[PDB]
């Protein structure tokens, strides 16, 4: 009876779940963490990543 | 023995590092420093970097398990390679900065809350811990007038009676 | 050492069997607690087709019954059940002979000896044991494996210890990906008599070897007894292919249960 | 500046964000791999041609 109250509340996490797990996709680059790249290629080349 | 230093033995070791497309096999020592908790500190897990704060830890790492992730899949344990003990890391804190202040044709006397910050890690007269974060300026008060400038968490501050800011 | 010939060599033929809902083992070494996980990598299909064979360990006479060389693929899951600890190694490569790299894993009444080597393999590996009647125990007293072994590459021996000469189930996972050979381990007591025990057991990583090898056949080691003059230990075999499986950590964190998607619609909806 | 006004009313405005840096690093790594016999080598009583 309580899903109207629940769903709602799932949602809300679901979002955010997303929304972290989009920290750990490359959307092109060579890794997902800022880090990394960083500490691999210089600013010339890290940039574009 | 008593033949000149040019015609005296002489012991020759050389030392070739053969150097192949192949995995390492001999390195050098680790500088492994000293281990800190408690602290915001910037650390390195047999080469797992990271920035957090290392407390002690109740969870229960099997023999061979090393770190320790979660939903977000982020490092929340980690087993300290030298001494076999659980650590568990934190995200080094920090949060909104807010400023109650009542109007500025009134006062220019103004508070600062940082919201969920605990009052330990703001450099910071008057402190308090409300649920919303650690207020900096705002003198408690026991009485409870009506809402006038909301904080949160059920903490409203206002200015009012020499005049300061009061958070009830 | 020198290779030990048997005029008369024979192989008993292969059996079948289903795997039901083994082969899982633990992908990483990242700790995880009363959490269902989905990981992407080489794992055994549930209910998969096993081939299976027995390893005789005692002649009563005179017929030497081989192992079979069997493919390696991207993986094997290799099962045992036996009273004693007939199986005893394995050998791992491509030609099986001294023109490539050949690996060998063997766990002796010593200690665990594992090389990579271009090794000339015996035609029947041999690895016999004679009972002390003096000393009323038994002691390995023949190892003739292969026959050569030149420009090692890989050497590594673990510490002594003395092996003892309801059945016992030892589980291992073989899985050679980026020149690295890891191998997983599981043992159990099982009081089947026969067949691929039904159950679920993760399997705890044992070593990683980065060998830097091609692997694509591989031959099973068994211990010989000899005696003056029925029980053979069995095992089995599966490939394992690329998987997606949830996994569910419990409190412990010891995989209590694992889903495998692409086993049937249900898996998929889970 | 960050309403960009000289006049402020009252209440509550999020002004900025508080962060805490780390005070330094600290690394650990597996004490003890192996250890390689160089002695065996230069301390060795006899020497070869
Ligand atoms: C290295 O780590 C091991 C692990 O417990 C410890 O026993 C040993 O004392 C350590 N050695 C040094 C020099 O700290
Ligand atoms: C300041 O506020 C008071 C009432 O709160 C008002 O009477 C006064 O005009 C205001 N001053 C200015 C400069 O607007
Ligand atoms: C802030 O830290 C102290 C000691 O670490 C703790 O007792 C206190 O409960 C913390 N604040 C909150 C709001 O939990
Ligand atoms: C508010 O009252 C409580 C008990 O009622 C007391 O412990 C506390 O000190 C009071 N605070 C102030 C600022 O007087
Ligand atoms: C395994 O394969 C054999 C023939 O290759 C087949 O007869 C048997 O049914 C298979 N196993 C299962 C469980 O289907
Ligand atoms: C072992 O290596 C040496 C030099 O790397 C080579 O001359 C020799 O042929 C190799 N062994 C075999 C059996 O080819
Ligand atoms: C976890 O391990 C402890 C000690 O090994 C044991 O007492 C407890 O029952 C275990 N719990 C589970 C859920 O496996």
């Amino acid at each position: 009876a309580l899903g109207k109250l629940q769903d709602v509340v799932n949602q809300n996490a679901q979002a955010l779940n997303t929304l972290v797990k989009q920290l750990s996709s490359n959307f092109g680059a060579i890794s997902s963490v800022l880090n990394d790249i960083l500490s691999r290629l210089d600013p010339p080349e890290a940039e574009v990543q | 023995p008593t033949y000149g230093v040019g015609y005296q033995p002489y012991r020759v070791v050389v030392l070739s590092f053969e150097l192949l497309h192949a995995p390492a096999t001999v390195c050098g020592p680790k500088k492994s420093t000293n281990l800190v908790k408690n602290k915001c500190v910037n650390f390195n897990f047999n080469g797992l970097t990271g920035t957090g704060v290392l407390t002690e830890s109740n969870k229960k790492f099997l023999p061979f398990q090393q770190f320790g992730r979660d939903i977000a899949d982020t490092t929340d344990a980690v087993r300290d390679p030298q001494t076999l003990e659980i650590l568990d890391i934190t995200p080094c804190s920090f949060g909104g900065v807010s400023v109650i202040t009542p109007g500025t044709n009134t006062s220019n006397q103004v508070a600062v809350l940082y919201q969920g910050v605990n009052c330990t890690e703001v450099p910071v007269s008057n402190v308090f811990q409300t649920r919303a974060g650690c207020l900096i300026g705002a003198e408690h008060v026991n009485n409870s007038y009506e809402c006038d400038i909301p904080i949160g968490a059920g903490i409203c501050a206002s200015y009012q009676t020499s005049q300061s800011i009061i958070a009830y | 050492s020198q290779c030990v010939n048997f005029t008369t060599r024979t192989q008993l033929p292969p059996a079948y069997t289903n795997s039901f809902t083994r082969g899982v083992y633990y992908p990483d070494k990242v700790f995880r607690s009363s959490v269902l996980h989905s990981t992407q990598d080489l794992f055994l299909p549930f209910f998969s087709n096993v081939t299976w064979f027995h390893a005789i360990h005692v002649s009563g006479g005179t017929k030497r019954f081989a192992n079979p060389v069997l493919p390696f693929n991207d993986g094997v899951y290799f099962a045992s059940t036996e009273k004693s600890n007939i199986i005893r190694g394995w050998i791992f490569g491509t030609t099986l002979d001294s023109k490539t790299q050949s690996l060998l894993i063997v766990n002796n009444a010593t200690n665990v000896v594992i090389k990579v080597c271009e090794f000339q393999f015996c035609n029947d590996p041999f690895l016999g044991v004679y009972y002390h009647k003096n000393n009323k125990s038994w002691m390995e007293s023949e190892f003739r494996v292969y026959s050569s072994a030149n420009n090692c590459t890989f050497e590594y021996v673990s510490q002594p210890f003395l092996m003892d000469l309801f059945k016992n189930l030892r589980e291992f996972v073989f899985k050679n990906i980026d020149g690295y050979f890891k191998i997983y381990s599981k043992h159990t007591p099982i009081n089947l008599v026969r067949g691929l025990p039904q159950g679920f057991s993760a399997l705890e990583p044992l070593v990683d070897l980065p060998i830097g090898i091609n692997i694509t056949r591989f031959q099973t080691l068994h211990i010989s007894y000899l005696t003056p003059g029925a029980g053979a230990a069995a095992y089995y075999v599966g490939y394992l292919q690329p998987r997606t499986f949830l996994l569910k950590y419990n409190e412990n964190g010891t995989i209590t249960d694992a889903v495998d998607c692409a086993l049937d619609p249900l898996s998929e909806t889970k | 500046c960050t309403l960009k006004s000289f006049t402020v009313e009252k209440g509550i405005y999020q002004t900025s964000n508080f962060r805490v840096q780390p005070t330094e690093s600290i690394v650990r790594f597996p004490n003890i791999t192996n250890l390689c016999p160089f002695g065996e080598v230069f301390n060795a009583t006899r020497f070869a041609s």
